[PDB]
């Protein structure tokens, strides 16, 4: 998994896992590839989460491509049945975006992890 | 807003947005063809506390006093040797401000019918409980 | 002897130094910095032109891997009579590679040398006489876009480009075809009104007036190879009852050849659709394992390149083509389109009813799989593997969905 | 090559001899290094030949240039010949110290000779370098008395141009004169008319 | 080659002036840019916004310091 | 703003190959090398000149780090019509058009840059203008790319790493020109974002003093770009 | 080869002298000859292409690519040959059927 970059470390990845879990509960999460597109289209997506261990890998490969393009962060996580089990599915998710909201009641941590992922970008 | 509640209680999720993407590329175009004037702090590097005391503007760049202000178009002195108009720039430095108030009153709707949506969504709704969906 | 080898984007040039230790003087910025000095210092010993642009590009690329070319070795030979003497050279690494090389040289790379390339680099339009600047920027310029082009791993089969001017080619030939074709059928209608009525087929209508050219060799002339035996006859028939009128062997042999341009126009829309699936099946092999190749090529042409169509989700994918339905339909609060451009594929086809809504979600999706994979693929391999399976989910989802 | 670093040497003596100011060499003689041209056909053994001549201008002056002119004949028909700046630059260097050493040597037939030599090849003179060169003769040579000189030269070509029937080589010698004739003062332009006209007259005065 | 006399720098010195003022009618007046950068200004903090990138060097700046 | 149906008046800017549009709104613009397209859709401006039509480019600073600092008033330019000049961290012709436009077909223009991806755009533009020579190649090692460069009279930098520093270091010592020209573009944010940013800016300063490099003017990109400015300074190799 | 499109700017040229041409990597003298046959070299185009497909940023198309390259180039000819064709018989018909106007 060269390509998936830069991948969160074993540290960070909870605190990413932790706040998509709330995100869910307060549906403040999209989840699916094709829904964080829609995201960055409409600029409504703080950052986006990749899951590495995808096969084959390069289906979210365009997101990032995208993301600069926005200038919005990104991150790689390493399993994606983790992700989906975070984003409150029975299916694995490989990429989920995190919804723009200002009013939120999980906003503090949303950036704190927003910081964290601009400084491993 | 009046006209916010008209369109909330009148108009669909589909519409909103379509006209809040137009007006978000329009704006792009829009503040795209406006130029700004310059708020840049900039500094000038010296030799010598003596140099540094003889400095002034007018030396430094070769150009008069009306054109130091000018930091846009300070030409060198050496190379020297309305109502109506100036109130349609003002249009369109505001015209494009119709844009931008425009465009989070249709992101301000676009958010209650979003949020009313998901509310119409089938969930626990203890506030959601946590429940992994099937 | 100290030599310098310099390398120019013409060819490698050696510069044999008067000085052995010039590299060991402190003032070589002031005895470099004119012309004259360094004509004086350094002459020429030896020059190896680049034949071709191609003998160039594995020549720079061996001075950019650190490797020591044939030319350069040769070249370094023809000097190896100079016992004992000093090869300068820019790079470490090329000083390096010369040195297990065991010429009878001993090379030196160090920071001082760099003057003397700063220097030797000046004034190198001048130091090479027979070449002028321009020229050299014109060689130095091409060097750089076949280097550039290596080295992003361009390849000459792999550019999208093709396709977007094949396919919109391939709409404008359909065009003038027809426009000659209904020019043939009213220019030679005149002389027989009845043919058009009865082959409607634009290349059977041309061939028929190259087979024939006159109503009175359709008593006598076959047709069976262009039309059936019951259409055949039907125009046989029509000859002699003809309501046109008789024309010359000058107008006969004009409407002659224009009935001649229309099959070869004919014969080269099948050889530029042969062209377009050769194409599509190299850049997008996944692609067209799924959707096809009519399809694909207008899918790619939609969007104007591969990264975009790549970077185009899937929903969008459904409906490229139906816009104008949907922007109506969302301006005006009714459903939207469901097909766009992919109502044409295959897979779509053997759908029915409702269920064909259902594959476009699916196969559109599905699209979005193969594409990004021919897309963003590094080093995909040329075999559709990854539109193949996806093919067989699509089919697998309609099998169960129309069962 | 041994000659290559024989010449080389010599300029460098000469360099460390002009430092210590030695006024005259009394035994050194030209025509060895004349003759290097003339044998040697390496351009830059000739150019470097070009070098030391235009350095010993300096030391010895008069005594070693008795025979310097066939100098200028060569370079005339071979080093202004090539294009390439280095030959520029020899020519440039030996016009401006040679030429004014003959000066401090009958001081004209030998000018309107350095005129005929370069003159002769004017139509083989690159144009980049065709105003230039002979931009560089005019001013070292007193302007006032050797442009007339000039423009009779130049009179006598494009007038065989008309009669060669060479319009275009004809346009062209007018732009590159007048382009000469350009770079002088008021003063100069009027003495080389007069010149030119006093000329026509002895001419018309020989028929 | 700075050989102006007292004549040549007041004539260069007149076109200095005639160029500059002829420049002002462009340069649009004063007023106008009073109410034009009130407008500008509103315009460029929603399109750069920034705010959060002014309050995140504080949360990096508050978290970096010791707390006693 | 600017529109298909409005007339404006081009006039030179302070800088020489710089031009300005008045009318309603005042454009920075460069005179195009390729007439009839636009490299990023970039908005286009035609004139009639005695009669000749030339086109123009509008340069949109808010996209253009040097764009910024034009408008923001640099006092010196070493990029102009007629110079050689060297661009390090080249995303895509965004910029590099505008560069190759004020050089001028006798100018040249050696782009750099390292992503793969970023670069094919690159080369694509780079077919349009014959005056700019692409490299793909980090420049962090300048003598892979020693190859394809002569000298170069101005050197400015957009690479946006923490070693931009040495980067530029580097490659002026290969092939820069004796008080020849260098302009840094400087984020803060990617090299130091803890400290505040001017302190960062007087950091880089000194590492340009201690290559020798001499600086004389710089400049930040506000209201356009925040945390960034444009250093400028001449190498005095002596 | 993008130069060439600017060397020879009438396209019917043009489209003779891709035909030779396939190739700017095949470069000859003999075939400078066989090129400077096409048109005249008055114009200098035959030293020209000679030099600039020497030197050139065009990037190389595969065999099957130019193979569409020439034969549509083949197409243009043929129907300029019978523009000819159509206008001679089209002069011929009007002084028959309408000598006077």
């Amino acid at each position: 998994n060269p390509k998936a970059f830069p991948l969160a470390d074993a540290a960070l990845t909870q605190q990413i896992l932790d706040v998509v879990q709330q995100a869910a509960n307060l549906r403040q999460l999209k989840k699916g590839a094709n829904e964080a597109t829609k995201t960055l289209n409409r600029g409504i997506s703080e950052f986006i989460i990749m899951a590495a261990d995808c096969e084959p890998i390069e289906i979210l490969l365009h997101l990032p491509l995208l993301c600069e393009d926005k200038n919005v962060p990104y991150v790689f996580v390493p399993s994606r049945v983790a992700l989906g089990r975070a984003c409150g599915v029975s299916r694995p998710v490989i990429a989920a975006s995190i919804t723009t909201n200002d009013a939120s009641a999980i906003k503090t941590q949303i950036y704190a992890v927003k910081d964290k992922i601009e400084t491993l970008l | 807003s009046m006209d916010q509640v008209k369109l909330l209680k009148t108009q669909d999720s589909n519409y909103v947005r379509t006209l809040r993407q137009i007006e978000l590329k329009k704006l792009e175009k829009g503040a795209k063809q406006l130029m700004f004037k310059s708020s840049g702090n900039h500094t000038i590097f010296v030799d010598s506390r003596e140099k540094m005391n003889e400095f002034t503007p007018e030396k430094f760049f070769n150009t008069t006093s009306e054109m130091v202000n000018r930091s846009e178009n300070r030409l060198t002195k050496d190379q020297l040797a309305k109502e109506s108009l100036d109130k349609k720039k003002l249009k369109k430095f505001k015209q494009v401000k119709q844009h931008l108030q425009r465009e989070t009153q249709l992101k301000q709707v676009q958010q209650r019918m979003d949020a009313q949506r998901e509310l119409l969504k089938k969930g626990s709704k203890k506030k959601w409980k946590k429940q992994r969906k099937r | 002897m100290a030599y310098v080898l310099t390398e120019t984007s013409a060819g490698y040039a050696l510069l044999k130094a008067s000085d052995k230790k010039i590299y060991k003087s402190s003032s070589l910025i002031q005895d470099l910095d004119s012309s004259d000095k360094v004509l004086k210092e350094f002459k020429i010993a030896a020059f190896s032109k680049f034949n071709s642009a191609a003998n160039a590009l594995e020549e720079a690329n061996s001075i950019i891997e650190g490797k020591v070319s044939s030319q350069l070795e040769k070249l370094l030979e023809e000097i190896k009579k100079d016992k004992k003497s000093t090869l300068i050279v820019s790079e470490t690494k090329l000083a390096n590679a010369i040195n297990k090389l065991g010429l009878n040289f001993n090379v030196v790379s160090d920071a001082v040398t760099l003057d003397i390339y700063r220097a030797i680099k000046e004034y190198l339009p001048e130091l090479l006489p027979g070449m002028s600047d321009n020229d050299l920027s014109k060689m130095s310029l091409g060097l750089a876009h076949s280097i550039g082009r290596h080295k992003l791993k361009f390849s000459a089969d792999k550019v999208d480009v093709m396709i977007i001017q094949a396919i919109a080619l391939l709409d404008d030939l359909d065009k003038e075809l027809n426009t000659y074709a209904m020019r043939c059928k009213e220019w030679y209608g005149w002389h027989f009104p009845e043919l058009a009525k009865i082959v409607t087929d634009s290349v059977a209508y041309a061939r028929i007036i190259l087979t024939m050219g006159i109503r009175s060799k359709a008593s006598e002339t076959d047709l069976s190879e262009i039309l059936p035996e019951e259409i055949e006859e039907r125009v046989k028939t029509a000859a002699e009852v003809s309501m046109g009128t008789e024309i010359t062997q000058t107008d006969l042999d004009n409407i002659n050849a224009l009935a001649e341009q229309i099959v070869e126009f004919a014969a080269y829309r099948e050889q530029l659709s042969n062209y377009l699936s050769a194409r599509m099946k190299a850049i997008a092999p996944n692609l067209t394992q799924l959707v096809g190749e009519l399809v694909g090529a207008r899918l790619i042409a939609h969007s104007g390149s591969l990264i975009s169509l790549a970077k185009s989700p899937a929903s969008t994918i459904q409906i490229l083509g139906a816009e104008k339905a949907l922007f109506r339909a969302l301006k005006t609060k009714h459903d939207t389109p469901k097909y766009g451009l992919l109502y044409h594929a295959s897979l779509v086809g053997q759908a029915t009813g409702k269920n064909k809504g259902k594959i476009a979600r699916v196969l559109a999706a599905k699209a979005a799989v193969s594409l990004r994979y021919d897309a963003l693929a590094e080093d995909r391999d040329d075999s559709g593997d990854i539109g193949l399976e996806s093919r067989a989910k699509v089919e697998n989802r309609l099998s169960q969905l129309e069962g | 090559y041994a000659q290559e670093t024989l010449i080389s040497c010599t300029l460098n003596t000469i360099t460390y001899l002009k430092e210590h100011g030695c006024t005259e060499l009394t035994n050194v003689r030209a025509d060895i290094l004349v003759s290097a041209i003339r044998n040697s056909a390496s351009p830059q053994v000739q150019n470097k030949l070009l070098l030391v001549i235009g350095s010993l201008a300096t030391l010895s002056s008069e005594v070693i240039l008795h025979s310097v002119m066939p100098i200028f004949t060569f370079m005339g028909a071979h080093s202004i010949r090539q294009d390439d700046e280095f030959t520029t630059k020899v020519v440039e260097r030996t016009i401006l110290t040679v030429v004014p050493a003959l000066i401090k040597n009958n001081e004209k037939e030998e000018m309107e000779f350095l005129l005929l030599s370069f003159t002769t090849a004017l139509q083989h003179v690159p144009r980049h370098r065709r105003v230039k060169l002979f931009s560089t003769l005019i001013k070292t040579l007193d302007p006032v008395k050797a442009l007339g000189s000039f423009l009779f030269l130049i009179a006598q070509q494009y007038s065989s141009a008309l009669v060669n029937f060479k319009i275009g080589e004809a346009r062209i010698l007018i732009e590159f004169i007048k382009a000469l004739l350009v770079d002088l003062h008021v003063n100069e332009e009027l003495s080389g008319l007069n010149d030119l006209l006093d000329i026509i007259k002895l001419l018309t005065s020989s028929k | 080659e700075g050989t102006l006399t007292d004549h040549e720098r007041k004539y260069l010195n007149k076109l200095i002036k005639r160029n500059s003022q002829n420049l002002r009618s462009w340069d649009l007046e004063e007023e106008v840019r009073d109410e034009l950068e009130d407008i500008q200004q509103s315009i460029l903090k929603d399109t750069v916004s920034t705010a959060n990138t002014d309050r995140s060097k504080r949360r990096r700046f508050k978290r970096k310091q010791f707390k006693e | 703003g600017a529109r298909g149906g409005a007339k404006v008046v081009i006039e030179p800017h302070r800088h020489a190959g710089v031009y300005i549009a008045r009318g309603k709104e005042d454009l920075l613009v460069t005179k195009n090398m390729a007439p009839g397209e636009s490299v990023y859709g970039e908005k286009r401006i035609s004139v009639e000149e005695p009669p000749t039509k030339v086109e123009y480019r509008v340069w949109n600073p808010f996209r253009s780090k040097l764009a910024a600092g034009i408008m923001g008033g640099l006092d010196e330019l070493f990029i102009a019509p007629g110079k050689k000049v060297l661009y390090l961290g080249a995303a895509s012709g965004t910029s590099v058009s505008h560069v190759s436009d004020v050089v001028g077909p006798e100018g040249v223009v050696y782009a750099v840059e390292f992503s793969h991806r970023p670069g094919r755009e690159l080369i694509s533009m780079a077919k349009k203008r014959p005056n700019i020579i692409p490299i793909i190649e980090d420049a962090r090692h300048p003598q892979k790319y020693r190859m394809l460069i002569g000298m170069v009279d101005c050197v400015f930098a957009d690479v946006a790493q923490p070693d931009q520093a040495r980067i530029i270091a580097l490659n002026s010592h290969m092939f820069l020109k004796d008080q020849g020209g260098v302009v840094i573009s400087i984020k803060a944010n990617c090299i130091d974002s803890t400290v505040d940013a001017e302190t960062v800016f007087a950091r880089e300063v000194q590492k340009l003093r201690e290559e020798r490099i001499k600086p004389l003017e710089q400049l930040t990109l506000e209201p356009y770009e925040r945390d960034h400015c444009i250093v400028v300074g001449r190498y005095m190799r002596s | 080869f993008p130069e060439l499109a600017k060397l020879v700017p009438d396209n019917y040229t043009f489209a003779k002298l891709v035909l030779f041409i396939k190739d700017k990597a095949s470069l000859n003298d003999d075939s400078l000859h066989d090129l400077a046959a096409l048109l005249n070299e008055d114009s200098g185009i035959a030293q020209r292409v000679i030099d600039n497909a020497r030197i050139s940023m065009g990037q190389d198309i595969s065999e099957t690519d130019m193979e569409n390259v020439c034969v549509f180039a083949q197409r243009v000819a043929s129907l300029a040959d019978y523009r000819r064709q159509l206008y001679d018989y089209l002069c011929e018909k009007m002084h028959t059927v309408a000598p006077n106007l």
